[PDB]
Formats: C-alpha cells, structure tokens, sequence
C-alpha cells in the first residue's frame, strides 16, 4: 500500500493478477487521467526515473463489475538533472553552454570534422568561439547521470534532406538555428524569414570565418530566448548564392510522444531473423527500456521519425514490453510473439482418479487428439491466452476416458508442422 | 574604378586569432612603413593603412622561408580584399617610419576592428586616392 521512492529510481510496479475475460481498466493518476490498454490483466504501471513530480495517489479500476485499487507513492537528497540550454556570449561573438543541474556539470563540445556525422576532439571549455560546420554537440556530466543536448545546424552547402525537416521546442527553452554556408567568394549572405517576412531584431547574429585557399564560410544564427505559441511556424533560411533550405518549428507547452502502433501479434517461424520495432517520434529525449519477464535492455533512438528495434528475441516467445518514459510524458507498448515449433506430446500426468489427463505442449498451433482409433474423449482444453503468471510451460490437455484398455496411455498431437505421441 | 562599397563583409571575425598566431610564431622581427602623415580620418584612413599593410604582407611572403610562408599567407588572405578596389599609387607627399612586423600586425588588426562595421554601409569610391595631412 505504501511506496518509498528514493531519487530518480527506475523500478516496475505493473504486477499481474489473474483476471481473464471481458475486463478493461483505466489509470487514475494524481488528480489527472491516464489512458492505458492492458492485456487480459496487466496495465502500464512501471517507471523509469520517477521525477520529483511523478509521485502520489495512483488508482486503477475495472469497468464493464467495478472494483477500485489504491497505491500511495511517497518520496531530501537534492538531486537534479536538466538538459543544457544554449546561450550567446555577452558582448562577444561566441556561444557558451550552461546546464541547470546540482552540482555544476562538466560540459564538453563536439564537432565531427569528417564527411559524415567516438571520433573528433572534445574541448571542455563552455565558452566556444570556434564553431563552424560539423555536428555541434553539448553534453553535461553531473552527479545524477548524464543529460545531453544537441545544437541544430542546417548546412546549406549540402544536398537537401527532402523529408520535411522539423524541430519541436519546449515552451520557455530557447530556440537556435544556424546555417553552415560555404562560398568560394566573400560576396555571399544568409537571411532568416518565417513566411517571406524578415527575422526579429533580437535574432540577427553574424560570424563569418575565413578558411582554405581564398575562401569564406559564413554562419547566420537565429536566436529566440523566450519561446511561445507566437513563434510556432515554418522557418526558412535563403542565401545570396545558395539554394533555399528550410525547416518547420513547432511548440509544445508540456511535451509530446507519438507512435504509429503495430498489430501486436506475430506468427514467426524458426530462425528467420525477425525483429520487433517501434516508430516513435517524441520530444524531449525518450528514455526507453524493454522488459521481458525481468529483462532490462535499453534502446537506441527515412528522417521523418526515429525508430528503434529489439532483436534480442533468440527464440524466446511471450509478451514483450516496450516502455518509453520521457521527462514529462509516458508511453508503453506490449507485443506478442509465438514460436512456430509445433509440437511433441510427452507431458502426460499419471492421475489415478477416474482418468489420467494427458497434455500436449508447445505453442501457438497445438492440437491434442488421440493402434486403432478410439471413440469418446474427455476435455478439449480451449482457453484464452494471457491469464496471469504462475507455473512454467502451458499445455492443451485432452484425455479423460473410462474404457478398460489397460496399458496404452493417450496423447497424440496433430498440427500443421506435423505429429508426435506419448507412451 | 568601382563604387568600393563591398556586397558582403570582407572583414572576418577570426582575424584577431590569426594575427596573434602569426605574432607568437614569428622567429624573427622582420623590418617593415607605418604611414606617419595619412589624412586624419579613422574610417577613410583605415582602408589606406590596410592597403599599405597588404603590400607588406605580400612582400613578406617573398622573403620568409618555407616554414613561415603558410603563416604569412594566412594573414595576407584576410586583408587581400583591398586588391579588389582600384586604389591609386601612393602620392610623393606620403611619409612613413620603419618599424617591426609585430607592430605592423597589431596595427593591421586595429584598423580591421575600426573598418569592419562600416565597410558595407558607406560608399568609399572617393577613398581610392591616398591623401596626406602633415
Ligand atoms: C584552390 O582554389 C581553387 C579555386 O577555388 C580550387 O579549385 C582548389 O580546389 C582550391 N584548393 C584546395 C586545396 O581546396
Ligand atoms: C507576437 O509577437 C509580436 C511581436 O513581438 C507581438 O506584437 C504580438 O502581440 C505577439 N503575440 C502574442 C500572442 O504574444
């Protein structure tokens, strides 16, 4: 009944109780609603890094019968971790990075000098003056882990993405957009426009650096310190001697996690590689973890979204869980995969009381139906899947006769893959 | 003879680092003649001082050894833009004093700081002829 949460801890609280049938539940969080879809039944109640806000009264009831449950999540150590915010130097042409966390974290800079995006030297100095082209990255290392940040730069001196580039920002967190332009001659200028209208006065920032044989490389930054639903629009950046590259910018007052959602049912055969992937587009950094009967495996993030797959199946069927709890929103997605090994009947139970139950196992296509053929049979199994955890292995029992045959013993499995029988 | 108003800024933001790097790696303090009587104007005179400095930078490329050629040319490329305007030959009235390459480099950087915010705003066609004022 009483839960004690120490710091940003990652533990599971989505226990399963035997409830199969026409049962549907709905999560009732601390003075707020929570949409869920269980498998009957167990619903999304596990947590990865329980934030100082994420604690309190959490209820859950069934709606068809109506019985409600109650859990009290309680929490001192002053642990804080927040993504770094970019900033422009005070009366100087340089960019300094700052991070709001306890204690002051070590911030380093990265710039992939090679043609593509472990490599390239990190200059941990915070105030960065040398910043032209490449993938600009800024990460922090505090006592509560590691919170990364990425400075977006759209290089005009490259082929277009052609996939509608976008960048969602948090209401209040500053908005930054730079243009890594490369022109042989010095006569080249970049301009910022929202919808064919000039950029705000408090946004213009020029930093033209000269590189290689008589060649210049200019960068036009777009700075907006306080962002709001006023600057939610597609921003373009055209140049004097370079094509017009553009990127849409949307705002969210809290956050957003969106995912396509799959059929959640697979008839995978032996080997054949097979993978369970999720198409999720989300802001901010999606903290993901896959769960499978106590397993903990973290996941990695053409360009319209960032998908991630879980190829650690290794012929282990069952219900695979995929949680993704961001720093504001929560999401969970379970999928069911069964093995195509259809099956040898051998797990017979020698019951002496009236008739011995002979059961055949494995999964999903399994049928138990027993020299010559004998008429009149007992049970025929028939039961719904996902009905609480308990004992290992599941079989389809189909033997309960009263005829006096003597030594014979039933159990003869028949399926699409083949046949087998017990003693 | 062009309007001399530059389309986009010819003065880069990293000129100070480039000048300090040449100042710290110079093995010898080469003899250089800065001007002592150019007509009194910081903006108008800035271009004139850079034209004289650019000639010295080109001259230094022809006398510095193999190892120093790259560093000298790096400075030359930052101030080569003055060669795009039809600046006329220095008048016979022009006077100058002998100094060292370190001082010339520092003076050059100072002129670029002063000229940078005005190079694309005003028409400097009337500056093609260097003027004196004793
Ligand atoms: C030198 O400049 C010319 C003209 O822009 C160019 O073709 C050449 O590739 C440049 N050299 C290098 C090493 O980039
Ligand atoms: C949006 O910004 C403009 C410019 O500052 C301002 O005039 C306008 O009132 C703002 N609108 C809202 C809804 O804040």
């Amino acid at each position: 009944a009483a839960v004690e949460v120490d710091v940003s801890a990652s533990i599971t609280l989505q226990v399963l109780v035997d409830a199969p049938g026409n049962i549907s539940c709905l999560w009732v969080f601390k003075h707020s609603s929570l949409n869920c879809q269980p498998h009957f039944g167990v619903v999304s109640m596990v947590i990865l890094k329980m934030t100082e806000t994420q604690a309190g009264e959490y209820l859950l009831f069934i709606q068809s019968t109506n019985y409600t449950i109650l859990f009290t999540v309680s929490i001192t150590l002053l642990y804080t971790l927040r993504r770094p915010y970019f900033r422009k130097m005070e009366n100087q042409d340089a960019l300094v990075c700052i991070s709001e966390s306890v204690p002051e974290p070590i911030v380093e800079w990265v710039l992939c000098d090679s043609q593509g995006e472990p490599a390239v030297v990190k200059k941990e100095e915070k105030v960065l003056h040398e910043l032209f082209g490449m993938d600009i990255r800024c990460c922090a290392r505090n006592e509560l882990g590691r919170e990364c940040t990425r400075l977006f730069t759209i290089d005009l001196n490259q082929t277009p993405q052609t996939t509608l580039p976008q960048l969602f920002l948090k209401v209040g967190e500053p908005l930054w957009i730079r243009c890594k332009a490369v022109h042989v001659n010095h006569g080249f200028g970049l301009t910022w426009e929202l919808e064919n209208k000039a950029l705000e006065e408090g946004n213009y920032f020029e930093m033209s650096t000269y590189s290689t044989n008589r060649t210049m490389i200019r960068i036009l930054f777009a700075f907006v310190s306080s962002v709001a639903r006023n600057d939610t629009g597609y921003y373009t950046c055209s140049s004097s001697k370079h094509p017009s590259q553009s990127a849409l910018v949307t705002i969210v007052e809290k956050g957003f996690i969106n995912a396509t959602n799959s059929s959640e049912d697979y008839e995978i055969d032996q080997y054949e590689e097979f993978c369970f992937s999720v198409r999720f587009k989300a802001y901010p950094q999606i903290r993901c973890t896959w769960t499978f009967s106590r397993k903990s495996f973290p996941c990695e993030q053409d360009n319209g979204y960032s998908i991630s797959k879980f190829c650690n199946h290794k012929h282990q069927p069952g219900e695979y869980i995929f949680h993704a709890e961001n720093d504001d929103a929560q999401f969970t997605k379970m999928f069911t995969l069964n093995i195509r090994r259809k099956p040898q009947v051998l797990a017979e139970a020698s019951a002496s009381q009236a008739s011995c139950f002979s059961d055949g196992y494995p999964l999903p296509s399994w049928t138990w139906k027993k020299c010559t053929e004998e008429i009149t049979e007992g049970v025929w199994n028939r039961k719904a899947n996902r009905k609480v955890f308990g004992q290992w292995v599941s079989s389809s029992t189909l033997n309960m006769s009263e005829a006096i045959k003597g030594f014979l013993v039933k159990c003869c499995a028949y399926n699409s893959l083949g046949t087998s029988c017990e003693t | 003879t062009q309007d001399c108003s530059f389309q986009h800024s010819p003065i880069s933001s990293d000129f100070a680092v480039k000048i300090r790097e040449l100042s710290d790696y110079l093995d010898q303090d080469y003899p250089v003649t800065v001007a002592s009587n150019l007509q009194d104007e910081e903006l108008c005179g800035g271009l004139w001082r850079l034209v004289l400095a650019q000639r010295w930078m080109e001259r230094l490329k022809t006398v510095a050894g193999s190892k120093m050629q790259g560093l000298l040319e790096r400075v030359n490329t930052e101030i080569h833009f003055v060669t795009k305007c039809a600046f006329q030959p220095p008048p016979s009235c022009l006077r100058f004093v002998q100094t060292n390459i370190s001082r010339l480099l520092q003076e050059t950087s100072e002129q670029l700081v002063a000229l940078k915010p005005w190079i694309t705003r005003q028409n400097f066609s009337r500056c093609l002829e260097l003027q004196c004022q004793p």
